[PDB]
């Protein structure tokens, strides 16, 4: 929908340099190379995918020194992205923020092995999300009879 | 060796397991029929008999596909597979087997005036395929508990194998624990049938 | 012991379909369509 | 020739660590309330809306 | 109303649609939007048994 | 070769202005009790309400004239507000047909479209097309969700590192590449070796586990007391069990009583050691001594230190009701 | 060729329990004759319900056809259509079933929905 999209688009301002060694375009281009190429889904359908928009630097584009331009207010700064170590729990995150299919999860907890403490939540909240789905026909289906695929697909 | 005279069927060392009536797990030697026996050996599935291919083989876990499942057959793996094959042969004797039988009907209905229950299913099996179970483990169908079997026509009844976890029976059957056994009845007077 | 996975237990009436009941109706539903033989 | 099985030298009758999988669609219980759930009137649940907002 | 084969092919299409009894035969009628009414096929109310089987 | 906060995982907030003014403008009038026959919602520029088709629309659909809504929204809008910024606005009319709205943040596409440098149509699910749009990383993940809290009174709740993921599989769901997470390593370091980043890795993260651990402590502190009570696991009970347990009450409140913390009212051996044999009486969990009891079965998403503080017969002690 | 009138008689029960390799699949039930334009009837209605993008029908023709017209002879058991995932799409019974059900009145005999791997014949007879 055309409601709640940003019909302009500014652009980011680098504010520090988040090093003081500048690298050779040829670094530029072997981490750029490596960036092109990334994985979806995780489980046994498993594809590679090619990324469009992939930056022109890999080194400066999310780590720091870079403003965001999210800003909202009149006197509202564009924010600049500080320190890894500053932002919390993000290298715990990025342990357990991912696709996680529910069928592996599981697996984990019945091993007793998890990557990280919080992928027993990340599995808690998948259960009760799937469980709502039967719940939510069961309220469906009371008030009237709703058959599951029945009706002509598409035109 | 003739043309004419030709092998009623040939020994055969199997190297994959093998799901029909003719097929075996890895590493038992069975002879089978000509025709299967060269479409086993030509796709790499049986190999001829040699000595040294009776003492050890290399046959395949299906993980990996590849043959790397080195097996040497000892004492041990020989009483291993002779049980294993009594077994399925059992197996393979009933399902594939199909009990003839008839008897006396009479009213409307294409009922059997004298039903039949688990002694003689049990008896038919010794009478014609001259397989031996204790009766007690024949289990009939929900509909055919509460009066017996007692219809005309295809009916089937289920049969319990008992022992095979230790055989390591698995996928090479359509399941470890049953067989359904089928049941053919047909009306006949009373020159033909009995009861 | 044979009994002991050999099942003989005759139902003696045959379970119905909760009609009394909305949302056990329509997840009871049987998808079978009657057919005589040809 | 007599066809017989063999006996039982070691293990169960029925396949533990070999099961087949059993072929029905595995709903639960609990997850499809339809029947074979007897459950103590004190412990009836989701009524979340009707008597299990107010509760105890 | 229309007549389903069995009792099983019977369902309730709309909020209002009902179960009744009409007479020992079990039928579905709709307050609003009558042509969501089902009968389950079954004997006539006033049958004889040479008249009806 | 500036940094600008270097020490273990305080930027949690934003800075001062924006929190305040964020405070004073995105604000909750309180709910006044009556029932309430409209909740509607409008993505409203920020300079400018108008009385054209949504609003107007709706406000004369009520008899209501629309006008002062949109001369009231204007006037505490129109300052403090870059343009071209469209906020979720959350009218709600009573049975009185009277009204109060709600000026929220945009909504988190909004904020991924910025940050992306996308406009509108740019971006999809990744199957409907087979290929991943911008790279993202999760820096930029958490600068949008420091903008989004629930309660603009306490931004601390709910937490970054939980509500983050919100963000990112929103994005994720929108076919945002990511760093982090869904490939394999994170964006190189000029200036050190790799062993040198895991090890800042392996220190860092436990660091953000512990600030983490003692926020929801003190989280936990604020709230309600029957949170921190007791609910035993039901996981570690063998699945008979539990139905069992389900047909009779008995069999869930003694093993209630069983595993409980020792406070100085659940502390009874009397009434303690005849219900752990009643429940070995059925044959429900018997390979336990009761302080293992005590550890195997406690509320899981309770956190660490009040645990290990009701573990403690010590910290429990001094728990009593005095007269 | 010039087969009589006794050939390939489906009337016996099989022992083959078939092994379906899509997700889902339709097996007979009974024993019949079914001719191709209502495996065709069938297999249009099963596309109109299916989601293209995340699935694929597959149906069994190879077996022989019998003179009578040709048309197949069909043994209990014997498997028909398949529903085969292209992605993590994961049908429920209902949801299979339901669209089984479009296809299932234009073959003249009953038939199952059987869930993937090897037919359970306890279960579904
Ligand atoms: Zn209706």
């Amino acid at each position: 929908k055309r409601t709640g999209k940003p019909a302009d688009t500014p652009d980011y301002k680098q504010v520090y340099l988040p090093y003081d060694a500048a690298p050779t375009e040829r670094e530029l281009e072997r981490e750029r190379r490596r960036f092109k190429q990334a994985y979806h889904g995780r489980m046994e359908h498993r594809k590679l995918v090619e990324v469009k928009e992939v930056p022109l630097n890999v080194y400066t584009y999310g780590k720091e020194g870079m403003s965001l331009p999210i800003a909202i207010f009149k006197d509202q700064k564009d924010p600049v992205i500080g320190p890894e170590w500053t932002y919390p729990g993000i290298y715990e995150n990025k342990i357990a923020a991912q696709h996680w299919y529910t069928e592996e999860l599981f697996d984990k907890e019945s091993k007793e092995a998890f990557e990280s403490p919080w992928q027993q939540q990340i599995l808690d909240n998948q259960v009760k999300r799937r469980m709502a789905k039967v719940m939510f026909r069961m309220r469906q289906v009371n008030m009237k009879a709703v058959d599951l695929f029945q009706k002509e697909r598409g035109s | 060796m003739a043309p004419e005279l030709q092998l009623e069927y040939m020994p055969v060392l199997f190297t994959r397991t093998i799901l029909g009536p003719q097929g075996g797990f890895a590493g038992e030697e069975r002879l089978v029929k000509l025709e299967v026996a060269r479409k086993y050996m030509e796709a790499g599935h049986a190999v001829t008999p040699t000595e040294e291919l009776r003492r050890g083989l290399w046959c395949y876990n299906p993980d990996t596909d590849k043959y790397d499942c080195f097996i040497e057959r000892n004492e041990e793996f020989l009483d291993f597979a002779a049980r294993k094959r009594q077994w399925l042969d059992v197996y393979w004797r009933v399902n594939t087997g199909y009990l003839l039988f008839g008897r006396q009907s009479w009213g409307q209905g294409f009922l059997i005036n004298c039903p039949l229950r688990k002694r003689d299913v049990a008896q038919k099996l010794w009478e014609q395929y001259k397989v031996r179970i204790d009766p007690r483990l024949i289990e009939f169908r929900e509909k055919d508990r509460r009066t017996g079997i007692q219809e005309l026509g295809h009916n089937w009844c289920w049969l319990y194998l008992p022992g095979a976890e230790e055989l390591g029976i698995n996928r090479e059957v359509y399941d470890n624990k049953r067989v359904k056994v089928r049941i053919h009845v047909r009306k006949m007077n009373s020159m033909f049938a009995l009861y | 012991d044979p009994s002991a996975f050999v099942s003989d237990t005759v139902k003696l009436r045959d379970d119905k379909r909760p009609y009394w009941s909305r949302r056990r109706w329509a997840l009871t539903d049987k998808f079978l369509v009657p057919k005589s033989p040809k | 020739r007599y066809y017989a099985l063999p006996h039982l030298r070691t293990g169960p009758p029925m396949p533990t660590t070999l099961e087949q999988p059993s072929g029905e669609f595995p709903w639960g219980k609990f997850s499809t309330m339809v029947g074979g759930t007897r459950i103590h009137p004190l412990y009836r649940p989701d009524g979340f809306f009707k008597d299990n907002m107010y509760p105890a | 109303p229309q007549m389903v084969m069995s009792r099983d092919e019977l369902k309730l299409r709309c909020e209002y649609c009902r179960f009744e009894w009409i007479h020992d035969t079990l039928c579905v009628r709709c307050p609003a939007q009558p042509s969501h009414d089902q009968r389950e096929m079954w004997l006539h109310s006033t049958w004889m048994w040479g008249k009806q089987q | 070769p500036k940094t600008v906060c270097v020490e273990p995982g305080s930027n949690r907030l934003p800075e001062a202005l924006v929190v305040e003014k964020a405070r004073d403008i995105f604000g909750r009038p309180e709910f006044p009790g009556k029932r309430v026959l409209h909740n509607w919602r409008f993505f409203i520029k920020a300079g400018k309400a108008a009385t054209g088709p949504p609003v107007g629309q709706e406000f004369s659909k009520l008899g209501l004239k629309a006008m002062d809504f949109a001369k009231v929204f204007n006037d505490r809008t129109k300052p403090h507000f870059k343009e071209d910024v469209e906020l979720i606005v959350r009218i709600q009319v009573y049975f009185d047909k009277s009204y109060l709205f709600t000026i929220e943040p945009p909504p988190t596409a909004w904020f991924i479209l910025r940050a992306l440098r996308k406009k509108r149509r740019e971006t999809g699910p990744v199957p409907l097309r087979g290929h991943y749009c911008a790279l993202m990383t999760l820096e930029m993940a958490y600068e949008i969700a420091k903008m989004k809290p629930l309660c603009w009174g306490r931004p601390e709740y709910p937490l970054l590192e939980t509500r983050v993921r919100r963000v990112v599989g929103q994005a994720r769901r929108m076919g945002v590449c990511f760093i982090g997470v869904d490939t394999p390593y994170s964006s190189p370091v000029k200036d050190m070796t790799e062993q040198q980043y895991t090890e800042e890795c392996e220190r860092y993260r436990r660091i953000h586990m512990e600030q983490y651990t003692t926020l929801r402590q003190r989280e936990l502190e604020e709230a309600p007391l029957i949170e921190r009570l007791h609910r035993p696991n039901m996981s570690p009970l063998t699945d008979e069990q539990i139905e069992e347990g389900l047909r009779d009450p008995c069999l869930l409140d003694t093993l209630w009583r069983a595993s409980h913390p020792l406070s100085p009212y659940h502390r009874d051996l009397r009434e303690r050691e005849l219900a752990r044999r009643y429940l070995n009486a059925r044959g429900w969990v018997k390979d336990m001594t009761p302080e293992e009891m005590r550890i195997v079965f406690m509320n899981y998403r309770l956190p660490e230190g009040e645990k290990r503080k009701q573990m403690d017969e010590a910290a429990m002690s001094g728990e009593v009701y005095w007269t | 060729i010039r087969q009589f009138r006794r050939y390939g008689d489906p009337r016996y029960i099989n022992n083959e329990a078939a092994l379906i390799r899509g997700q889902w699949g339709l097996i007979t039930a009974d024993f019949g004759m079914v001719t191709q334009s209502q495996m065709e009837n069938a297999r249009l209605a099963i596309l109109r319900r299916l989601p293209r993008g995340s699935f694929t029908l597959t149906m069994h023709t190879d077996y022989e056809e019998f003179p009578v017209h040709f048309a197949f002879k069909f043994t209990t058991g014997v498997p028909l259509f398949e529903i085969m995932p292209i992605s993590a799409r994961r049908l429920n019974q209902a949801e299979a079933e339901g669209i089984f059900l479009a296809g299932r009145p234009f073959i003249p005999l009953q038939t199952v929905v059987v869930p993937q791997g090897r037919v359970d014949e306890y279960h579904v007879f």
